[PDB]
């Protein structure tokens, strides 16, 4: 029902926004890590996107199973 | 190559688009398409033209003290 | 009332501090000359700016609310007169469009100026007139604008009755708007002379 | 050929249709089958309250008018009006459909009256006798407590 | 009373709208002037000249099957009543269509406002809207909402969601127009996109809180340069740049729904108001902000720095030129003040 379609979409989205965000600050891009205020450290980042990018991929097939019934 | 003729050598290119496609449209609804796309590709062009000569002889730089030495 | 009664006690102290500076010899420090001639000539222009569209925009606005308030309540039983008393909307638009000109032709004359030619006669001309034109634009206009609204309110009604009624009422409405139209002129003869900052 | 009419209005003109009395109902039916056509009222300049087949419409919007009532019995109580599924059955459609016999609609106009004096009866047997069910029934909930 | 009612309920939905047919045919039939003496029922109405032949074909098996067949039964004139209007609408064309109805219904054979209403409507929301990320997000829950519209048409709906599935053409163009003007504006979720090389440079070497200023080298191709992101003076350019937009785009819009009013007075033969009502206001404002668009171009087209000439001003062009004619400040082309 509609409980899980939002955790669905912001999960499934979630996902795709945050993976992209961490090959970013590995490969040190400008607009990430060129200036003084952003982070120093790239990889430092990416290790921690990595897995809250995974904990939305839970609830992606968690509730993927149960819009499926 | 970047001059003001650039926008000149994409309005004939587009401007002629526009005539085939007044032409070789189908007839199921024509006006729907005939006079959807030549309003859409204009406007779509005139977007470009106006963000392009805005970038020719610009009259101020940018500037800033916040890059590291690195870059 | 309260806020009454401060009016009442603005006036002694103002009456009080005019004496103690007075029987003592000090009559002379409070000189409004020198308040004329150093505070900065950029302050009395940039009021006259915002004043001058700042008081004409209340001007239009107030008069709508008249206007459209009772047209739609005449439109109830007669909704054919939303198009033909339209009219009475425009005169109440176009003295903000004064307004908006006027400090367009002001904000040209907002340059940089030195700190030794700062404070000289060219500049403190420009300043004082540049400040008394956008009160009179802006409160010709503010007034204007409160005068079409009610005339524009007695038509909108008239025209409900009987329609031969509103083409001779505009003739005080035309007249309202002229108003309008004094102070736009008025306000640019005193800055036609003023220059630019140096 | 079809004119498409989206950058112009559709051209048409007015045409007029010298009805006989004995289809004057056979043939109107066809046009409201067909659904193209507008009419305009040239008897507007006669008065609305005196006209030619009011005899006609004034008895049946009563008819009419019953059988909201009978629609309404059916909320109060615990019934669903058992409803069609599509509306490709009563030539809605390009297709015909040859108009009602005056015996199939003079039984409507019987049906709808005879019918609900039967149901004016009951309800107010049910209605008598209901009154005297939550006059009691309170009477009893005052003793339970007592 | 149950069994009854129970009974009567599954008859009834059937023989309802029979007999609302049958009142309605009689309401229309009053309009006709229905003649004593002579029994003959005159009823006049319009009918689209497409399907003439329609009715004359299918009138003709009517009374077939009656055996009458009356001499005839049709005939047209013209006369100089108002007809009325109609427009032929697919389900695309409808939602746009729905919108220029609501203000007025246009005149009988004049030009439908709702084909250009198809691409300046949404295009004008991807000008203020503009983000590509923002943007995609719309076209999903209309790429949804279209897709399933079969499912979506037979079940019941709220209010709220019917105006979106009436919409849903309308939202599918506001979605893909906000994704190619973000690409222009260069801006996703608030950040920019850097495929393709900068015209810009910076210096070889710097240090840290050590203010930096640019080097032109070329000209960005497609859109705006990403080196502008983050900068300091950023404001100071897409301010100055997205208004000479707006002014160009509205100088266009409008003329364009300007020459309509040629096309209609062509039509209906009314040459009078070309020479008193067209002309006159082409002269005017053309003159005065088409005098304003053209200006614009050329002063981006002139590398005033190369000439050592200073840029002129615009405002104080336009304010002068009613003000004190015949004076300028900076000058843009020559005879510009005999113009």
């Amino acid at each position: 029902t509609g409980k899980a379609w939002c955790c669905t979409v912001l999960s499934a989205f979630g996902v795709v926004i945050l993976s992209v965000i961490a090959h970013l600050f590995n490969t040190n891009h400008e607009s990430f890590v060129g200036s003084i205020n952003d982070p120093e450290d790239g990889p430092a980042v990416a290790h921690t996107v990595y897995l809250a990018a995974l904990v939305y991929l839970v609830f992606f097939v968690f509730c993927g199973f149960q819009v499926y019934l | 190559m970047s001059s003001f003729y650039t926008v000149v050598g994409v309005f004939i290119v587009v401007s002629a688009m526009s005539v085939l496609f007044w032409i070789m449209a189908p007839k199921n609804n024509q006006a729907v398409w005939r006079s959807t796309v030549i309003l859409t590709l204009a406007m779509m062009f005139l977007m470009w033209a106006i963000t392009f000569l805005c970038q020719l002889h610009p009259l101020v730089a940018p500037r800033r003290s916040d890059l590291r030495p690195e870059f | 009332s309260f806020s009454h009664f401060l009016y009442y006690l603005v006036l002694i102290v103002v009456i009080v501090y005019g004496l103690y500076k007075l029987f003592t010899g000090h009559g002379s420090d409070i000189n409004f000359g020198k308040f004329l001639l150093r505070t900065s000539p950029y302050m009395w222009a940039n009021l006259g700016i915002a004043l001058c569209v700042g008081l004409s925009v209340v001007g239009a606005a107030w008069g709508i609310f008249i206007t459209g308030s009772s047209m739609i309540g005449a439109g109830v039983r007669a909704p054919r007169i939303t198009t033909k008393n339209l009219i009475s909307i425009i005169f109440c638009e176009v003295v903000a469009i004064y307004g908006l000109i006027i400090a367009i032709v002001f904000s040209s004359k907002l340059t940089v100026a030195t700190a030794e030619n700062m404070y000289s006669k060219s500049n403190l001309y420009t300043g004082y007139s540049l400040f008394w034109a956008g009160i009179t634009v802006g409160a010709s206009n503010l007034i204007c604008g409160i005068a079409v609204g009610i005339t524009g309110a007695t038509a909108a009604i008239s025209d409900a009755a009987d329609s031969a009624l509103f083409v001779k009422i505009l003739v005080i409405e035309i007249f309202g708007s002229i108003l309008g139209l004094l102070g736009l002129i008025v306000g640019l003869l005193m800055a036609g002379k003023a220059s630019e900052f140096q | 050929e079809k004119e498409e009419a989206i950058f112009r209005s559709a051209e048409m003109a007015l045409v007029q249709f010298y009805i006989p009395q004995e289809i004057s109902r056979d043939s109107a039916y066809t046009l409201g089958q067909l659904g193209l056509v507008q009419f305009r009222d040239l008897n507007s300049k006669v008065r609305a309250f005196q006209r030619t087949f009011v005899n006609e419409i004034r008895r049946l919007d009563n008819v009419e008018r019953q059988y909201r009532y009978f629609y309404s019995l059916l909320k109060k109580h615990d019934i669903k009006l058992y409803e069609g599924d599509t509306d490709k059955y009563l030539d809605g459609s390009g297709e015909l459909y040859v108009p009602p016999s005056g015996s199939v609609i003079d039984d409507y106009v019987r049906n709808a009256s005879y019918l609900e004096e039967r149901l004016i009866q009951m309800e107010d047997a049910t209605d008598q006798i209901e009154v005297q069910k939550n006059d009691l029934e309170q009477y009893r909930f005052i003793l339970q407590s007592g | 009373l149950e069994s009854e009612l129970y009974a009567i309920a599954k008859e009834l939905d059937s023989w309802f709208q029979d007999v609302t047919r049958e009142k309605a045919i009689f309401e229309i039939l009053n309009k006709s002037n229905y003649d004593t003496n002579r029994k003959i029922l005159i009823a006049e109405g319009w009918i689209p000249r497409d399907e003439l032949a329609t009715l004359q074909a299918r009138l003709g098996e009517m009374i077939a099957r009656l055996g009458i067949d009356v001499p005839s039964i049709i005939q047209v004139l013209d006369t100089n009543h108002t007809p009325p209007t109609f427009h032929r609408t697919n389900k695309f064309t409808a939602g746009f269509q729905s919108i220029c109805d609501c203000y007025g219904i246009a005149q009988y054979r004049e030009i439908n406002a709702g084909l250009p209403t198809i691409v300046t409507f949404p295009f004008m929301f991807a000008i203020m809207f503009g983000d590509m990320g923002h943007g995609f997000l719309m076209t999903l829950a209309a790429l949804s909402l279209v897709l399933n519209e079969k499912k979506i048409n037979k079940m019941k709906r709220g209010e709220i969601f019917d105006m979106a599935f009436t919409g849903r053409y309308i939202i599918l163009l506001m979605g893909v127009f906000s994704m190619y003007t973000g690409f222009l504006y260069n801006d996703i979720f608030s950040k920019t996109m850097t495929i393709f090389k900068s015209g810009w440079k910076w210096p070889d070497h710097w240090k840290k809180g050590e203010s930096i200023t640019a080097t032109s080298v070329g000209t960005y191709p497609i859109g705006l340069d990403w080196a502008w992101h983050g900068t300091e003076n950023a404001l100071l350019f897409s301010n100055s740049y997205k208004m000479k937009l707006s002014i160009l785009m509205g100088f266009i819009h409008m003329t364009y729904s300007y020459f309509f009013s040629l096309a209609n007075h062509l039509y209906f033969n009314s040459m009078i108001d070309i020479i008193g009502n067209f002309i006159p206001g082409l002269l005017f404002m053309q003159g005065i902000f088409g005098y304003l668009s053209v200006c614009i171009v050329y002063k981006w087209a002139v590398d005033w720095v190369k000439d050592g000439k200073p840029a002129p001003g615009l405002l104080n062009m336009l304010i002068n030129m009613f003000l004190s004619p015949g004076t300028i400040d900076d000058e843009l082309y020559p005879h510009q003040a005999k113009v």
